[PDB]
């Protein structure tokens, strides 16, 4: 009730989080660590409110309980039990309440949906078009500044305006030691909710970030790069066949994900407005990400393995196309060749694959087929 | 980025008109260009920012000697362009050949709606394919745009005629897909048997078959449009929009199918199996698709739209079978928070159907018949400009015959080079 | 506090202007060898200059007196004080001098005196704008290309020295002050009221560019003010230029009156090369807000 | 250093007579001149003090003939901006007969109000460009001026000749009065009449009468562009503080001028900034572009927003530049000035050299040519045609303004530091 480890020189089974980390070396054999994780809840819970007032008072009550409880000649496990977790249930009511009704996580999560799962469209497709080139190249020391910049920018250029969502937001580059590569999005929280969204959760959210966004910037430069063409010769249809067998494996990557995710959010969403108690908050996240781990292809590891190998194959044909409506059968139509072939083999490898069994992959195996090409070639 | 939305000739006009009126049921804007009360879309994409909450699509008024659309600046819906551009005969030379003194002023017209554009992608062209002045003027607006944004984007909305063959309809066609297959993008092309069937299946609305098919249309143009108006985490953009649609310059021409003629809840698993039908198909010989495109939008419920895609490829009751190797893609969108769509899961096939070419030859079919009776000729007094003795049409002829012979080749193994 | 705002602050610029006319009159009618630095004359500027404010010697407007260290027994050429001692104090009551302090004071006096010397390039500006009235090109029927080429070489350096002007009039006198008067309001102790009054002035200090860390800008401040002062002297002395043609009369030197403007634009050109790196390397969005505006259109114009 | 105000012919008189009715409001003065208790000021700028707080503005009128000079007869303001001092032609010759005629009489009372002052810093006339009466009077009094006081810094209300297409002699009363002023004027405050109709668009359906309608815009326009001269603050507490970038030079006088909000008498100023800058309001109507401007920003306006909202306006991109130099935008930012009403809290103008200007001295010129190719409606009374015989004072006045067309448009371009 009071966030005191009186333990000087000693163990009571409890060692930020450490001197706030249950021992279970030393803990009775006769007590569960299925409500000791329960006790050490409570405790970190208090120990996020008893500073901060430089949380109500029926402390007296819970101590004549306790004192109650003491002057059994018995021990009765299953009311020492009860009334721990009916405290951890009073202060789990007021937990969830602080987090929803005065943190808005609703509204924290929907900004992490808009950014780290590109919830804005229309901002990333912006942000693409107007800072490709910088970061297309190898990054300088002052290109995250202006990629950061160019941000702002294209998160005004859309005319929709927001809450002014952009001070908490910055786009942070691992530089010097390939922008588009070694960029990810860093973000900042507030006390009341900062323990949640402890960096071991946003580390996470970057790498589905890049993913998203690496996979979304190259679907972006192959459909403009098609348009090259379009200005308007027979390697015209070889360009553009080529162009669909392209667009096909990359968009199949992409369109179950605008699925995947908003489905996998739904998920989340209601969990959260499910109950009163944080540790469900808590485990609810816990399913989401783990569950979004499994969406991002890295347990289907070969596929994971040719994910930026195939983008750089794709990047292959995007820079190729890059100079002339004309006649290109010197070397592009050939080198084109190995894109049409390898695309739909690599392809066929993963239809095997495709055949967790996660109604995710059950809906990449539909995609091909009838134009049985990209499991058969 | 965003797109510049011309205008012109007396369909081009109309069918313009009428798809801003079909916003004013599906999407967020009053006739006055004010943003509305039932406005999740974002309308920079299309509509200049006039300060004053003024949304104006980036759209023109251009109609010399006209028959009925003189009637459509004084509508409703065509004055949702505030910025004064009523500017500067009805058969095609008459359009690309005055265009030789014409072009110098709405290029500056053009100019003030690319002013309108943050930066420009591409223009949609809703010019007359047939119907007027932009038959003619719009196909050569392409032409000296080409000149000078080369590599900005052309996109034709369209009207197609096929009905039972004023009947001089046809000979105002066939130059159009002379100059488009010759230089430009895309041709989203729609049928007057095909849609005129279609109608008949949920209206009374035959009697003005040509006038009446313009809500359909309209409704398909909205649809060509959705995922960019609204932030779909897909295909925001033209260029995401066409590019297995069009994977080759030749077959340029599109094609479109709304199985919920029911347009005004049931699962999404519900519409796949009438989704396959080829009697939806709005461009209705041996026809396939040469691949898989496809939407739904709008209630959008997850594991509704998952496990009705599943359905879908389980039944596959539909001629999947040449070598375009998407089987089917849609992923899903957000729509705008009040106005319904189409039977409200909204679901639209866009998977390229090469039936579209049987219309090229109706067309054809049309055409022989007027190049056999030589008889709704009139001689405009503009109309001899163009061609030194009847010889674009029949250029267009072969041209299109061979587009014919092309879709079809696309529904067998040949077509990896042309020949 | 709001007093001390419009006295030392200028916001009461009717009392600054009638301060800085009386004093860069008396300066700019020259007395180099320090000789209108003595006290009675100061004190009489001091005291008319508290008289013409118009505000009124109110109780708030009590106080006032002036100040100076080693009062120089000679000036540069233009008469600057570049080393400024020229001064304004407020004399400070037993209470108020648990929140008033001495290092607040100091920083007061300073940035006071470093806004006297940019009122006297205000000044400036109006001495080298009033030399055209002063010969009125009396000579009605000619007009002159070393009047259309002088006339607008100032132009620049006005509204140079300007925007500078309006840029530092915002950094402290709303974007460091409005912040302030909600920030004292807030608090209820008073070492948060001594230490948010400290905030006000520390970052008064740190955007309104005088501090040591952006100092690197300040000395291209210094570089642009003091050949504006040294080469319009040089005008102020002089009439208009070599006669024939589309002419003025009366001076030789026009070309190097042409040349330090191109000096001056030179020291321009160098200060956005400069400025940037700031904001590239640190973290200091006035320094945006300043290169964002003093090149507003392009790279340089 | 203050104010001295001149308001002569019939327009002159009528939007002078106007200002000082806006004024009445600016600063409270009782039609008879007393004090009213209404409208963080000290006067002492623009009135002189009859001690009874009598609030008496630096201003001569005029009467004269019994044209609409004698508007001023019927008004109950007639000692609100009189300081019991009114002194006693369809065409420029008259008008400026009448001046040459009257010149010492009217001196007397100008030198009489300016010694009410500590001191003088600048005149301004409600001068009617091509008027009957106003231009040609106005335009010989600052000859006189010029002549007999040269060393207050004149500025001078201009609205100007193009009232949609009165007196058909106007083209000659307009290039006789740009004569003058392109060999005369420190600043030109010139307000197109074709454009003040259209100001009225973005508020209102009257745009027709070009004239009474008007002279509301040109009060509110006038009290507006001053009102930080009598509501002190800062910097730019003397006039020669707005006029040096205004007007660069006296071969570039003639200022564009732009009421452009028609709330500029809150939204965040991101928002105010685009209706600041709206090509269809400004009352200004073959490669145009800005030099220097200014907004002289007395608004309830915060830091933080200002600097975003450049950052968008250099998004936008709607101001034209890439002239010599001084393009920049002279955001003046303080207050709003302790009169100007609360509705929309945020006030202060666009006003600028831009070469659209360039253009409307071009149409002035043409619009001369429209007379000079058929020399229509000639008049003929020897009192108009003994002067303007040989043509010189329409033609030199064609060439002075010709160059400053040269000038601006160069001005317009970064080259104009080289001495080609």
């Amino acid at each position: 009730l009071h966030g005191l480890l009186l333990d000087q020189h000693e163990e009571f089974f409890i060692k930020s989080l450490k001197q706030f980390s249950l021992r279970v070396e030393i803990l009775p054999s006769y007590i569960p660590v299925r409500v000791a994780e329960k006790i050490l809840f409570v405790g970190e819970s208090v120990q996020m409110f008893e500073n901060q007032n430089v949380l109500k008072n029926q402390e007296d009550t819970f101590a004549a309980e306790l004192h109650r409880l003491k002057q059994q000649p018995l021990f009765s496990l299953v009311d020492f039990e009860q009334v721990v977790d009916r405290i951890r249930s009073t202060v789990a009511e007021h937990l969830w309440k602080l987090m929803v009704e005065e943190s808005d996580l609703l509204g924290q999560l929907k900004i992490i949906k808009d950014f780290y799962l590109l919830g804005r469209g229309e901002l990333f497709q912006a942000f693409i078009d107007t800072a490709q080139h910088m970061l297309k190249t190898p990054p300088t020391a002052v290109t995250e500044h202006d990629v950061n910049v160019a941000f702002q920018q294209s998160a005004h250029k859309v005319l929709l305006d927001d809450d002014n969502l952009l001070p908490l937001l910055h786009l942070t580059i691992e530089y010097h030691g390939s922008g588009w590569a070694a960029l990810g999005l860093s973000y900042k929280v507030q006390w009341p909710l900062h323990i949640l969204f402890t960096p071991a959760v946003l580390e996470k959210y970057n790498v589905v970030f890049k993913y998203l966004l690496s996979v979304r910037r190259v679907q972006a430069e192959l459909q403009h790069c098609w348009a090259l063409q379009m200005q308007r010769q027979t390697d015209a249809i070889k360009w553009r066949l080529r162009n669909h067998m392209a667009f096909l494996v990359d968009n199949l990557q992409y369109y179950l994900q605008v699925d995947v995710l908003e489905s996998q959010f739904s998920q989340l969403l209601h969990q959260i407005n499910s109950t009163r108690d944080f540790e469900s908050i808590r485990l609810a996240h816990d399913h989401f990400l783990s569950n979004l781990l499994a969406q991002s292809f890295i347990l289907l590891k070969p596929v994971f393995h040719c994910l930026n190998e195939i983008l750089d194959l794709c990047h292959s044909f995007c820079s190729l196309v890059s100079q002339n409506l004309g006649p290109l059968d010197e070397r592009g139509a050939a080198q084109l060749s190995i894109l049409v072939k390898g695309f739909s083999r690599q392809s066929s490898l993963l239809f095997k694959i495709l055949s967790h069994q996660i109604n995710s992959d059950l809906a990449q195996l539909l995609l091909r087929l009838d134009y049985n090409k990209y499991y058969t070639q | 980025r965003e797109i510049i939305t011309l205008q012109l000739g007396q369909c081009g006009n109309q069918i313009g008109f009428e798809f801003w009126k079909q916003l004013c049921a599906e999407h967020g804007i009053s006739p006055e260009g004010i943003v509305e009360e039932f406005a999740t879309d974002r309308k920079d994409v299309f509509f200049y920012q006039a300060d004053d909450e003024h949304y104006i699509p980036r759209a023109v008024l251009l109609d010399l000697e006209p028959r009925v659309i003189h009637s459509i600046l004084n509508s409703p819906y065509a004055k949702l362009y505030n910025p004064e551009n009523i500017y500067l005969g009805n058969n095609w030379a008459s359009g690309f050949s005055q265009g030789e003194k014409i072009h110098e002023d709405i290029f500056d017209i053009i100019d003030r709606e690319a002013d309108g554009s943050d930066s420009l992608e591409g223009f949609v062209l809703c010019h007359s394919i047939a119907g007027g002045t932009g038959s003619g003027l719009g196909s050569y607006l392409l032409e000296r745009l080409n000149d000078r944004y080369p590599k900005k984007l052309v996109q034709t909305y369209s009207v197609f005629p096929n009905q039972d063959e004023v009947v001089v309809q046809p000979y105002n066609s066939l130059l159009t897909l002379k100059r488009l297959t010759q230089n430009a993008d895309c041709v989203v092309v729609l049928d007057n048997t095909a849609l005129n069937r279609i109608a008949t299946d949920r209206l009374h609305i035959q009697n003005p078959s040509f006038s009446q098919i313009n809500q359909l249309v309209s409704t398909i143009m909205s649809a060509s449009t959705t995922t960019l108006r609204y932030p779909g985490y897909m295909n925001n953009d033209l260029i995401g929009l066409i590019a297995s649609l069009i994977p080759t310059p030749r077959l340029h021409f599109l094609m479109t199918g709304y199985t919920p003629l029911t347009t005004d809840k049931t699962t999404v698993l519900d519409v796949m199996r009438r989704l396959l039908q080829p009697k939806n198909v709005m461009v209705s010989t041996n026809h396939c698709y040469i691949a898989i495109l496809n939407i739904i939008q709008g209630e959008v419920d997850p594991t509704q739209v998952h496990k009705s895609l599943q359905r879908i490829r389980e039944r596959k009751l539909a001629n999947f079978i040449p070598w375009g190797p998407a089987s089917i893609q849609v992923a899903l969108s957000r729509k705008s928070p009040y106005l319904p769509s189409a039977h409200r899961v909204s679901g639209l096939m866009m998977a390229n159907h090469t039936s579209i070419s049987s219309l090229f030859e109706r067309t054809c079919r049309q055409y022989d018949k007027l190049r056999k009776r030589e008889a709704f000729l009139e001689q405009f007094r503009k109309e001899d400009m163009f061609k030194d003795n009847f010889d674009e049409m029949d250029t267009s002829r072969e041209i299109v015959q061979q587009l014919i012979d092309e879709y079809h080749a696309a529904t067998r193994p040949d077509y990896i080079s042309w020949g | 506090y709001e007093a001390l705002r419009h006295f030392l602050l200028m916001e009461d610029g009717e009392f600054a202007q009638s301060l800085s006319d009386l004093l860069f009159e008396k300066l700019g009618a020259g007395q180099t060898p320090g000789e209108l630095l003595n006290p009675l004359v100061l004190n009489s500027v001091l005291s008319k200059a508290l008289q013409c404010s118009l505000h009124g010697d109110t109780p708030h407007a009590s106080n006032l007196s002036l100040a100076l260290k080693y009062l120089p027994e000679v000036f540069a050429p233009n008469a600057p004080d570049v080393l400024s001692c020229l001064e304004l104090r407020y004399k400070v009551d037993w209470p108020l001098n648990i929140v008033i302090t001495e290092g607040c004071v100091s920083k007061y006096s300073g940035v006071f005196s470093f806004l006297l010397q940019l009122k006297l390039m205000m000044w400036a500006l109006k001495d080298v704008c009033f030399h055209l009235k002063r010969t009125a090109l009396l000579s009605h029927m000619a007009g002159s290309v070393q009047f259309r080429q002088l006339q607008l070489f100032k132009h620049e350096m006005q509204h140079f020295v300007k925007v500078i002007q309006g840029y530092i009039a915002n950094q402290i006198l709303h974007v460091t002050w409005c912040e302030f008067r909600a920030r004292l309001a807030t608090v209820g102790d008073l070492e948060e009221i001594q230490r948010a009054h400290a905030e006000y002035l520390h970052k008064a200090v740190f955007r309104g560019l005088l501090t040591e860390k952006a100092a690197p800008v300040m000395n291209v401040i210094h570089s642009i003010f003091s050949l504006v002062l040294k080469f319009r002297s040089q005008l102020i002395s002089q009439a208009w230029g070599p006669p024939g043609g589309p002419r003025g009369a009366e001076h030789p030197n026009f070309a190097l009156m042409q040349q330090s403007y191109n000096t001056f634009k030179y020291y321009s050109h160098f200060l956005f090369k400069v400025v940037t790196k700031l904001v590239n390397r640190g973290y200091q969005p006035h320094l945006e807000d300043f290169l964002l505006r003093i090149n507003f259109n392009n790279y340089y114009q």
